[PDB]
């Protein structure tokens, strides 16, 4: 694969700034927690740095291309991604298989500023049938995973919604 | 699908909601941090 996961200490400034982004970007959802569950905050169990040489160089190569098409501006963000396929993503990277075909904004890969938005997709679209163990979209027991991703936006098409 | 011509991404502009983003090429994202968590039942 080439992927290693490095555990961050809770004492590490990097752990604390990622936790704060996770906690501070929770909002209430219009489904009243149907898809992602009822909560105002998370119990953070672990934060791991994802290290893959090939996938990083794949990222930085594409970033330079976008940047050079956009007056030397990658327009790079740190955004949340929720998916049942997080394990495939950390090992093989994002591809066509991670696209949301039925997405409001077209068939592409979706990212959120709201951690609680990405949380709605960890067990699938609309939270699917919830956690595999309890069949509960609002399960307080089962361990969930989100990706906090470096995303090159370049020139972004502004779509107004609702 | 592809980006709208002359663009690299889509911004889904949201009262309290923050933005959602769409990229059409997987190379335009790197998964930096894997976060393991539980949602917490409110008090
Ligand atoms: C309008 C919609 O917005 C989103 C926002 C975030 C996400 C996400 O984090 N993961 C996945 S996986 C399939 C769809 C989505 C998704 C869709
Ligand atoms: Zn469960």
């Amino acid at each position: 694969s080439g992927t290693i996961l490095i555990d961050l200490s809770p004492d590490d400034k990097e752990f604390q700034s990622v936790e704060e982004e996770m906690q501070s970007t929770v909002r209430e959802h219009r489904d009243g927690g149907h898809a992602g569950g009822i909560f105002n905050r998370y119990n953070i169990l672990k934060i791991q740095k994802v290290c893959n040489k090939k996938l990083w160089e794949r990222y930085t190569h594409r970033r330079k291309e976008v940047s050079e098409e956009n007056h030397n501006h990658a327009n790079e963000r740190m955004l949340f991604h929720g998916s049942p396929f997080v394990n495939a993503i950390i090992h093989k990277g994002f591809d066509e298989r991670h696209a949301y075909i039925g997405g409001m904004f077209g068939a592409g890969i979706y990212f959120a500023e709201n951690s609680s938005k990405s949380n709605q997709y960890v067990y699938g679209i609309g939270g699917g049938t919830g956690c595999p163990v309890h069949k509960d979209r609002s399960c307080y027991i089962c361990h969930r995973q989100l990706l906090f991703c470096r995303v090159t936006l370049g020139k972004s098409f502004l779509q107004f919604s609702a | 699908a592809h980006s709208p011509p002359g663009h690299h991404s889509v911004t889904g502009r949201p009262g309290l909601a923050l933005a959602e983003y769409v990229i059409y090429r997987g190379e335009q994202a790197y998964p930096e941090y894997l976060i393991t968590y539980q949602i917490m039942r409110p008090e």
